RNA sequence: CCGGGCACUCUAACGGGACUGCCCGCGAAAGCGGGAGGAAGGAGGGGACGACGUCUGGUCAGCAUGGCCCUUACGGCCUGGGCGACACACGUGCUACAAUGCCCACUACAAAGCGAUGCCACCCGGCAACGGGGAGCUAAUCGCAAAAAGGUGGGCCCAGUUCGGAUUGGGGUCUGCAACCCGACCCCAUGAAGCCGGAAUCGCUAGUAAUCGCGGAUCAGCCAUGCCGCGGUGAAUACG
């Protein structure tokens, strides 16, 4: 969910970038 | 509301068969404002609906709406130190709304996977006799024959 | 420990992360605007007479 | 015993069977499929035996697992406890050791609910 | 040779030109089935082009920007509607009982201090 | 030749504007007309009491409105006669090129 | 932590002290202030006597403490238990 | 992108438009019911705006101010610590307990805002946080900026699971003189409780609830899941 650091949805909701959610 | 009487929503018909029995099922099936999934929900019921049964999807739909609707119930009632619950009629709104809503739960009851297959398996039971709102409508109506003493107290 | 505080913030200090922002009409530390230099309370009573220019009441 | 003396479950992907071994994530579950020249998408009950062997040793050569991955991190946690560190004091006691709150929550540290007289 | 509508709708705006053709339909340089892909209530924006039976006889040029999807499909609709009651005064029929031509004006509603949302007030308890 | 001019209230701003876009026709230069830039709103927002009353807001919005103002031609003789005008001093003007 | 690109930081007051002590006698009772200095090996040997907010605690260095902070070696509150 | 045009959208100033204004009925009248036309119909939807007074209501710690009290200290400076404690109890929230779901890849569609010890395009190196070059923009010009839910395709197949992401070990980045007490973020490993919640209790009548993301103030950095705003998708029901 939306709780995990390691997927998409964790990533947008924390608001960061990085091997999951790349730029 | 105290001052005057609520104005009825008039949905707007689907646009596949121009029914607004559809649209209002569609609404109860649809949660958190997804109305594209319950439109394709409600799409691939009909779908299946075809398949086994293969009649018209819309007669097996209005037969399942008409077979759920119920003509009594209880509402509770404290009179002096005791409650009652008093049997009353139901208005054809209500009807249609206790039917969809009765529908719709008994469908996500059951135990197959997939939505889309629940929902068609819950329609074509309670096209015949059977299913889970057909068991709720009964069951409803039972309570209100067995209180049928209570009726003045309306 | 009020007048002191107002003067020292008011000084530079060694490290630059130890400057930090103060109203400048009554020394509050706290939310202070930085387009006007003041606390939330200095801004609505300089509002309400008509002393901040172009600002005026919201509402839409 | 399968992989590093543990029995990674059949009727899953090898990757998904993978990360049922202490100390082997998603990723190292994939680290060792794009190093041994093994589909992802097969299931474990459905593996040649060099691609078994291949697979096992590469995994208990590349990385430290298991018992011995346990006994490094109670000898960390044991170091830290001894020297007298401040995560040592917090280990010692239970509590969270990374800075967190203790007047509420911090459940998961120490436990059920001790309710006393108030 | 054209006629013009526009339509707006919840942030979003149409502009609609109608020319003679087979009825080729076309949003923003794309087609009507790619734009709104995968979107049921699509069809409704062709509705005025129904109700009058020149549904196969216009080609329509659509350009939408803003809002969303379902609100730029209403907009679609609305353009349409006034594009058609444009090409002659005698399509205002068929069009102003079904509403066709009436703006919708139901926007979304401003926050408030106070409350989580428009309406949504904190969880109360006394005590 | 761009002008552009900005200010809190409008009004003074639309007199200013509209006093250039006349002046600016005494030697005609094809003046193209006072154009409105998009207002920027700056809005902040206080608690209404001194002390605890988080619940209770007052807004406050300040807003700058820009006009621009182009002449095709220079036009030296009414460029000259653009130096000493009739400027509102809430209004503040950029001239470039 | 502290990046790399950067070396680990030490007051350069309290390095003075070991410093000048591992050629003039190397062994006595140092008093510092300086929690947030990194030990470093050469550290290694002395008793530092660190202030926890109200007194300073003697620190005796050892090899397995040299990387961490002086400050987590002198606690700063004083706790027991309920009751 | 250019010439060109202001058609259209839009931008921002000035105006019009809606007023029971018209027709039928009811009634002394005020008004109430129905209809036409109109984008809008009976206060069109939402703000700003809070009477005489009440509560010995809150604030001497925002400011101001009567009295009382201290005057090599109850004043002032610095370092370090504390406000971050923890057998427990309560309020407000966030994330879930899954298939109307989760994960992965590609592909659409907003609004309101902010930006010169600033916003940072693009290229190079690292899985990444980020670092090194380096345009454009004092900004309807350049940037933040990717919207997400959605749509298409594939994987998972009812499990404490490809659900859930707490806790802990290790390796790092950045801000800052300085991240131990006590920062944020990236990567690897760990993978807790949780299977829809007792007595009870809360919000909401329509672009509302629900659900999805985006911006701003404070601010070196940030413990923001808060607050103030913005738009996307979009219900059910009101007999009484
Ligand atoms: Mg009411
Ligand atoms: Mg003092
Ligand atoms: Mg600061
Ligand atoms: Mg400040
Ligand atoms: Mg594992
Ligand atoms: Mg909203
Ligand atoms: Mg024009
Ligand atoms: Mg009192
Ligand atoms: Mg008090
Ligand atoms: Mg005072
Ligand atoms: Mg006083
Ligand atoms: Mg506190
Ligand atoms: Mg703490
Ligand atoms: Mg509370
Ligand atoms: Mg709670
Ligand atoms: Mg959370
Ligand atoms: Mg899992
Ligand atoms: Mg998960
Ligand atoms: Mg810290
Ligand atoms: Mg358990
Ligand atoms: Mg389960
Ligand atoms: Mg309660
Ligand atoms: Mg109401
Ligand atoms: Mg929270
Ligand atoms: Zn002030």
């Amino acid at each position: 969910g939306k709780g995990d650091r390691r997927t998409r949805r964790g990533k947008i909701w924390r608001g960061t970038y990085g091997k999951y959610r790349p730029r | 509301a105290r001052r005057r009487r609520a104005e009825v929503r008039q949905l707007q018909p689907d646009l596949v068969y121009g029914d607004v029995l559809v649209t209002a099922f569609i609404n109860k099936i649809m949660r958190d404002g997804k109305k594209n999934l319950a439109a394709r929900i409600f799409y691939d019921a009909c779908k299946i609906i075809q398949e086994k049964t293969g009649q018209e999807p819309l007669k097996v739909f209005k037969q399942a709406v008409e077979n759920v609707k119920p003509r009594m119930e209880v509402r509770s009632r404290r009179v002096g130190g005791a409650n009652y619950q008093v049997p009353m009629e139901v208005s054809p709104r209500r009807q249609q709304s206790l039917a969809l809503r009765w529908l719709v739960q008994a469908a996500n009851q059951r135990p197959e996977r997939r939505a889309a297959v629940r929902i068609a398996h819950e329609l074509m039971d309670a096209a015949e006799g059977k299913g889970g709102a057909v068991k709720k409508k009964e069951d409803v109506e039972r309570m209100a024959e067995a209180n049928r003493a209570y009726a003045h107290y309306r | 420990a009020r007048k002191a505080l107002i003067e020292k913030a008011k000084r530079t200090p060694k490290f630059k992360v130890r400057a930090y922002t103060r109203c400048v009409r009554c020394g509050r530390a706290r939310s202070v605007y930085r387009f006007f230099g003041l606390c939330r309370i200095c801004l609505r009573e300089l509002a309400h007479k008509g002393q901040l220019p172009g600002v005026r009441k919201a509402s839409w | 015993a399968r992989i590093a003396g543990v029995e990674i479950p059949r009727n899953k992907r090898v990757d998904v069977a993978l990360t049922y071994i202490y100390g082997i994530g998603k990723a190292r579950a994939k680290e060792a499929l794009e190093k041994t020249g093994i589909n992802p998408a097969t299931r474990v009950k459905d593996l040649t035996e060099a691609e078994v062997v291949r697979l096992r040793e590469y995994v208990e050569n590349t990385w430290k697992l298991e018992g011995e991955l346990r006994a490094e991190v109670a000898a960390n946690i044991k170091r830290l406890m001894d020297i007298g560190c401040y995560r040592g004091l917090r280990h010692r006691r239970g509590l969270p050791v990374r800075g967190q709150r203790t007047r509420t929550n911090a459940r998961t540290r120490k436990g059920p609910r001790k309710t006393v007289a108030g | 040779e054209q006629y013009y509508g526009t339509g707006r709708r919840k942030e979003a705006v149409a502009r609609v030109f109608l020319r003679p053709g087979n009825g080729k339909v076309t949003v923003n340089g794309q087609d009507f089935n790619e734009y709104f892909q995968g979107l049921v209530r699509a069809v409704a924006a062709l509705e005025p082009l129904r109700a009058v039976d020149a549904l196969g006889h216009f080609d329509a040029y659509i350009t939408v920007r803003g809002g969303g999807k379902s609100g730029q499909i209403d907009a679609i609709k609305l353009g349409i509607a006034r594009a058609l009651v444009q090409y002659n005064p005698d399509y205002r029929a068929k069009l102003k009982p079904l509403g066709f031509l009436t703006r919708d004006a139901r926007v979304v509603e401003r926050k408030k201090y106070g409350k989580h949302k428009a309406r949504r007030a904190p969880q109360y308890s006394k005590r | 030749i761009r002008i552009k001019l900005r200010g809190f209230d409008h009004k003074t701003l639309d007199a200013s504007a509209q006093k250039i876009v006349e002046a600016a026709r005494r030697s005609g230069a094809q003046v193209s007309g006072p154009i409105p830039l998009p207002t920027r709103v700056r809005r902040f927002t206080v608690i209404r009491g001194p002390f605890k009353h988080k619940d209770s807001r007052e807004h406050f919005e300040l807003r700058t409105h820009n006009r621009l103002v182009d002449i095709i031609n220079p036009n030296r003789k009414t460029i000259e006669q653009l130096m000493t005008l009739d400027l509102p001093t809430g209004v503040e003007i950029e001239i470039k090129t | 932590p502290r990046s790399l690109k950067k070396g680990v930081f030490v007051d350069d007051h309290l390095l003075e002290k070991v410093l000048e002590l591992n050629a003039k006698g190397e062994k006595r009772l140092i008093k510092t202030w300086s929690r947030r200095s990194t030990i470093v090996p050469e550290m290694v040997g002395h008793t530092i006597a660190v202030y926890n907010g109200k007194q300073h605690v003697p620190v005796y260095i050892t090899e397995n403490m040299v990387g961490h902070k002086l400050g987590e070696f002198a606690p700063t509150r004083t706790y027991r238990g309920h009751g």
